[PDB]
């Protein structure tokens, strides 16, 4: 609201450990292959899947509520598997949000209820918009909007993305404390 | 720069056309003392890329091939890039469900070196007519 | 009130309520929401369900008509049909070889065939039997385009066997 | 020197792309979708302030020169085709964008009609331009365009887009997916000019002059009982997915008969050929009729071209047109190019002369010490 982030007061019941704080509400079934290194934060009734997955996340991720984050299958001849995903520094996944996309790049705003498709990269310093739909084997390349039901290029972003994604995300994670 | 609602809190900038633009957008000229718009700017052209297969091309190149890369496609029924299945090669979207067998365009043996545009029909008579008006202009 | 059945990897995590009756072949994943609430929920084999997909057979819920003497309305679903994620269903009949797309909201009464797929992100409400081998794409409009040949995922399902142990 | 750019800004669609090729590049609605505006605001737009027009036409041809062409602006020639009569503030507003801002080499201002003619090869020449506004008529004698025997009636897109609109609402059979499956009228008080453009393309066609002129007497009904030929069957088109229309077969091929309605006035697309050339010189008449040319999207419509001829003929046989033109032989010429790239594909070969270009051209020094674009106006 007027460029400063507002206040977002957290419960008692969240899991905080070196820096990263996921929320208990929150199911992430499959605790041992999925890695958050850094100081992350997951809000409630998100879901991040363990099915043969090596879900890597970055220095301050943001997944606001009720939004999953599962691999794709490869759909391969010579063997079908879960490909494994890696989330990059300083990624804003929305609200209500679906992300079934292999290898999504650092510093990107994905936007509200927005259904990512199968095996979909997306590379550093891009911005999905609110109610759009990126189909299976996509690419975005940076500074670059894409939206509608199809998900295709809308326009460009602001020259100044990598200094200004940083102040979001670490506002926001120094914002979100404790009632 | 969305989220955070940088277009609300505007800088003005100075000479013949007065702009009300944010901070992010807006860049500051070094060389003299005033920040100027991303209107008042003028624009040039570097580099061409295609966004699906991430491929700089150069400027003579992309003259010859009218702005496209040669290797990937864009579905016509739905704006998307196209993806190669097999089975030996068809094309396919993933957003429809539309395939390059529906329009009755042949499997190739090659992967990417078999596909083609067909030439245009009315190019044989543009020439002869370009040549004509070219020595009638001459 | 539960037909469990062997064969079919229905996880225990997953929130399963009312007079059910499972597959032979089927794979729910966790956060799955079924419920019988009128009738039975009925499970063809290799009827995988994916994240979130809000299968009710609350009729009575829904309209209320107190109509239709007993009126079970009994939820028969079809082979190989891929749930995905966000996607809510209510279809008293559902064919086999059909594959909703991710957040797709199927109507009351809409019955599904072979090789059909409704629209990432789109919803229908409106009560109308889909052509056979015909996809829905788009949430802006509609825009139906039938299908050359229906599309198996029956190699998908059959890897889930290895996954989902010691999970 | 550099292959000149050809762009032909219109109401509906632009056509843009590069001097010597086949066709154009990009073809694209002449739109601009601005932050906060919901349905994106129209470029081309007469009678407005010149602040307003310039910022659109900055915006647009912005977009055309790096989205859509991918191209430096100051380094090479501009082609800009714009129809005869276009309004005075806003070809003037058009240069003063190019020159000033994008600072391009030299624009050229050539008239759509002696463009077309260009395209078959033919030096003399009849031309129609049928375009979203007005369906303009110019004849053009070898090079010469005679703005003497001029004709324009407004009888295009928009006038054919109107007139759907008003049909669709007065037989409104619409199936919402709300106990809506009985026919529902009026749901929506208007309907986007996007959706009735798409209707117009798709479902309805230019009727046969016998069947077209039983029509025309039938929705009149002068002292007749049920005297029209069988419609078409009904199509149903799709309103914002749900929403289902179900078209009447009568709209499809009654909504274009306001084109050929003669309306007492005697003022029809058809009319105005015969109108100008009645009014041309005496001399000229033969080889007028004998090359015609039929240019513009709203002659894209399955059998306009057909309709057109016949409807001419029978107009010939009428007593008024019946001394001078009467032992006349109209042929229509079928140009290379689609019939909405009949105008760009003139200007891509008129591009192509880099030596007539630079000279006949204005330019950005010319521009900038006298501030005045030549016109066929008084200097
Ligand atoms: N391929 C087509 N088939 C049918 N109708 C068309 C086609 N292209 C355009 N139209 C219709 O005819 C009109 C042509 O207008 P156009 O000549 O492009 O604009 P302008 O007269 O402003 O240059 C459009 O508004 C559209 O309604
Ligand atoms: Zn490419
Ligand atoms: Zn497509």
């Amino acid at each position: 609201m007027e460029l400063g982030e507002l206040l977002y007061n957290k419960s008692e019941y969240i899991e905080t450990a070196s820096g990263n704080k996921v929320s208990r509400q929150s199911v992430l079934c499959g605790s041992q292959n999925i890695v958050l290194n850094g100081k992350t934060i997951v809000m409630n009734d998100c879901i991040i899947r363990g099915d043969l997955a090596n879900v890597r996340v970055g220095r301050h991720c943001v997944v606001k509520s009720r939004s999953v984050i599962r691999p794709p299958f490869k759909k391969f001849s010579k063997g079908v598997a879960f490909f494994p995903l890696h989330i990059g520094d300083h990624v804003f996944i929305e609200e209500d949000c679906v992300v079934n996309a292999a290898q999504i790049g650092s510093y990107v705003h994905v936007g509200k209820n927005c259904v990512i498709g199968r095996r979909c990269v997306l590379k550093d310093c891009c911005k999905i918009l609110d109610n759009t739909v990126l189909p299976p084997e996509t690419v975005v390349p940076p500074f670059t909007v894409f939206s509608g039901c199809p998900g295709l290029f809308s326009g460009e972003l602001p020259e100044c993305t990598q200094e200004l994604m940083i102040d979001v995300t670490k506002s926001y994670y120094q914002k979100f404390l404790p009632l | 720069a969305s989220l955070l609602q940088s277009e609300r809190v505007l800088y003005l900038v100075q000479g013949e056309k007065k702009v009300r633009a944010p901070l992010s957008q807006l860049y500051f000229c070094r060389y003299c003392s005033e920040l100027r718009s991303l209107e008042c700017v003028s624009h040039e052209v570097d580099s061409h890329y295609c966004p699906s297969c991430l491929e700089n091309m150069p400027s003579a190149e992309a003259k010859l091939k009218k702005n496209r890369c040669a290797n990937c496609f864009d579905c016509p029924g739905c704006m998307h890039t196209l993806s190669t299945r097999a089975t030996a090669y068809y094309l396919a979207c993933g957003f429809c469900r539309w395939t390059s067998r529906d329009v009755g365009m042949a499997d190739k043996s090659v992967a990417s070196g078999g596909w083609q545009e067909p030439d245009h029909p009315h190019t044989q008579r543009m020439n002869k007519l370009i040549e004509y008006y070219q020595q009638l202009a001459q | 009130s539960v037909k469990i059945a062997p064969g079919a990897v229905v996880c225990v995590e997953s929130e399963i309520r009312g007079d059910v009756t499972i597959g032979p072949r089927t794979v729910i994943h966790p956060k799955a929401r079924i419920i019988a609430e009128a009738g039975p929920i009925v499970i063809g084999e290799g009827n995988l369900i994916e994240e979130q997909a809000l299968i009710i057979n609350a009729h009575p819920d829904n309209i209320t008509p107190d109509a239709e003497d007993s009126e079970p309305k009994p939820m028969i679903i079809g082979t190989n049909n891929v749930f995905e994620v966000g996607c809510y269903s209510q279809a008293m009949k559902m064919g086999d070889n059909n594959v909703i797309e991710s957040k797709a909201y199927v109507g009351r009464n809409v019955i599904l065939t072979s090789g059909c797929i409704i629209g990432a992100c789109c919803n229908l409400n409106t009560f109308e039997v889909i052509p056979e081998n015909t996809v829905i794409y788009g949430a802006d409009c509609l825009r139906r385009v039938q299908t050359e040949r229906p599309q198996p995922q029956t190699l998908q399902l059959d890897f889930l066997m290895k996954i989902l142990p010691n999970y | 020197e550099k292959t000149a750019v050809v762009i032909d800004l219109g109401e509906a669609f632009t056509k843009c792309g590069f001097a010597g090729e086949t066709g154009p590049r990009c073809i694209i609605p002449s739109v601009i979708k601005k932050a906060g505006m919901p349905k994106p605001i129209k470029v081309v737009q007469y009678n407005i302030n010149t602040e307003e027009l310039y910022s659109y036409l900055k915006e647009f041809i912005h977009i055309l020169y790096f989205r859509h062409l991918l191209v430096n602006p100051r380094d090479r020639r501009v082609v800009v085709i714009e129809s005869v009569l276009c309004p005075s503030h806003f070809r003037e507003t058009l240069t003063r964008v190019l020159f000033k801002y994008f600072e391009v080499p030299s624009v050229l201002l050539a008239p759509s009609h002696l463009m077309a003619l260009l395209t078959l090869g033919i030096n003399s020449a009849m031309v129609l331009d049928c375009g979203y506004r007005e369906s303009l008529v110019l004849p053009i004698y070898e090079g010469i365009p005679v703005l003497n025997c001029w004709g324009a009636l407004p009888l295009g897109g928009k006038a054919l887009h109107k007139e759907l609109e008003t049909q669709l609402l007065e037989q409104c059979t619409v199936d919402t997916g709300a106990a809506k499956e009985q026919s529902l009228p009026s749901v929506m008080g208007s309907i986007p000019e996007g959706v009735l453009e798409d209707i117009k393309v798709r479902t309805c066609f230019v009727s046969d002059l016998t069947r077209g002129l039983k029509i025309q007497a039938a929705k009149f009904n002068i002292d007749g009982n049920t005297e029209r030929p069988s419609p078409p069957p009904n199509v149903d088109y799709p309103l914002d997915g749900e929403k289902i229309l179900h078209v009447l077969g009568s709209i499809r091929d009654s909504v274009v008969e306001i084109l050929f309605e003669q309306d007492n006035e005697e003022k029809s697309v058809a009319t105005l050929i015969l109108d100008s050339l009645m009014q041309c010189p005496i001399d000229t008449r033969k080889q007028l009729a004998e090359n015609l040319v039929i240019i513009g999207g709203t002659s894209m419509l399955p059998g306009f071209l057909h309709r057109l001829l016949a409807e001419i003929r029978y107009l010939v046989e009428k007593p008024k047109y019946k001394k001078t033109l009467g032992t006349k032989t109209f042929r229509i010429h079928t140009p290379p190019a689609k019939a909405n790239c009949v105008a760009w594909l003139g200007g891509a070969i008129f591009g192509a002369l880099q030596d007539i270009l630079g000279s006949r051209s204005v330019s950005k020094e010319y521009y900038n010490q006298t501030g005045r674009i030549p016109d066929w106006c008084s200097l």
